């Protein structure tokens, strides 16, 4: 599920948009799904860019940057599953001399703990360029 | 500009209690705690 | 001449006074607290991580 989420560049969305006063709603004015390594950009005047977050092209943009901070800790937490499950596969064949599954299941519970500061580095990356937009009553 | 809420730093929670405050708590955590050690060794009863 | 009976002086109280304010209007009521935000907080499991 870890080796799926990383390669999948769905992880949040974004909505750029502007409101409408009164017999008029909402009306929106960008869009894109944003990824860790790389932005798949979406329908924000219908370009398709699957757009690497490296090159350039906004407050918007002041967000896919601060995503990079939390980018190493999954990569640090994958390694650890692929660490942890290889070394299972050895108490299956050859279950004598223990001592192999106890270091290994320390690997198991290593390697949530750097997810949960994965999502801690990722989630307050978020919230600070939500605040750190300049509040306009416009702009939704 | 016009100052906003500013970004918050990674300590702010204890932000409330001022620095010279959360060292004498720290202090005095240890200074009774010894207290209560020394208290406990002369009595039996 | 103006400025000595104060046609200057009511038309700088005109100028910059019908543009509409931002003053206390928006300081006094357009204030709803938020939630508290991870970031708010975020320290703590940090310490506990």
């Amino acid at each position: 599920l870890l080796g799926i989420a990383v390669s999948t560049d769905y992880w949040l969305y974004l909505e750029e948009g502007i409101i409408l006063p009164q017999n008029q709603s909402t009306e929106v004015k960008m869009s894109l799904h944003s990824g860790l390594w790389r932005v798949c950009f979406l329908a924000g005047e219908e370009r398709g860019r699957c757009f690497t977050i490296e090159y350039v092209m906004e407050s918007t943009v002041n967000v896919l940057k601060m995503i990079r901070s939390a980018t190493p800790f999954p990569l640090v937490s994958l390694f650890f599953m692929f660490i942890g499950f290889i070394l299972s596969n050895i108490g299956h064949i050859r279950p004598h001399r223990t001592i192999l599954a106890f270091v290994s299941g320390i690997f198991f519970i290593l390697s949530g703990l750097s997810l949960v500061v994965g999502l801690v580095l990722y989630i307050s990356s978020i919230n600070d360029e939500m605040l750190n937009r300049t509040k306009d009553a416009e702009t939704y | 500009k016009k100052p906003q809420k500013s970004k918050p730093g990674v300590f702010s929670f204890l932000d409330p209690l001022a620095y010279e405050i959360w060292m004498c708590i720290v202090f005095a955590y240890i200074g009774v705690s010894v207290v209560l050690f020394l208290v406990s060794r002369f009595s039996p009863y | 001449k103006l400025s000595e009976q104060g046609v200057l002086d009511k038309l700088k109280n005109k100028w910059w006074y019908d543009k509409g304010e931002c003053g206390a209007k928006d300081s006094g009521s357009k204030e709803k607290t938020s939630a508290l935000s991870l970031s708010n907080v975020a320290g703590v499991f940090y310490i506990l991580v």
